């Protein structure tokens, strides 16, 4: 409510903790190219090329 | 002209014929290509418990 003459205001407070969790790193995988798509194979190295 | 048409597996597995092949030592756990009957594979073969 309110009219031409009103306010409010607190008396009393409360002191609050929140956490807020947040992503900072993710654990890196060193995948290679070769073996993957071709192992140990006789044209594994003309067919790449 | 004899025309009698015959048929044999069609892509089928292992069976009671053995073409003639021979035998060799076989591999437990090195990382290079296998030859079990025909089947051929290349990687690390490791041993599991299942
Ligand atoms: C704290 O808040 C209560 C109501 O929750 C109030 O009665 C009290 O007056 C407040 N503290 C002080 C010092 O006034």
């Amino acid at each position: 409510a309110y009219s031409n003459n009103s306010i409010a205001i607190p008396t009393n407070f409360t002191i609050s903790v929140t956490t807020e969790i947040l992503p900072v790193s993710m654990t890196k995988t060193s995948v290679d190219c070769t073996m993957y798509i071709c192992g140990d194979s006789t044209e594994c190295s003309n067919l790449l090329l | 002209y004899r025309v009698v048409v015959l048929s044999f597996e069609l892509l089928h597995a292992p069976a009671t014929v053995c073409g003639p092949k021979k035998s060799t030592n076989l591999v437990k756990n090195k990382c290079v290509n296998f030859n079990f009957n025909g089947l051929t594979g290349t990687g690390v073969l490791t041993e599991s418990n299942k």
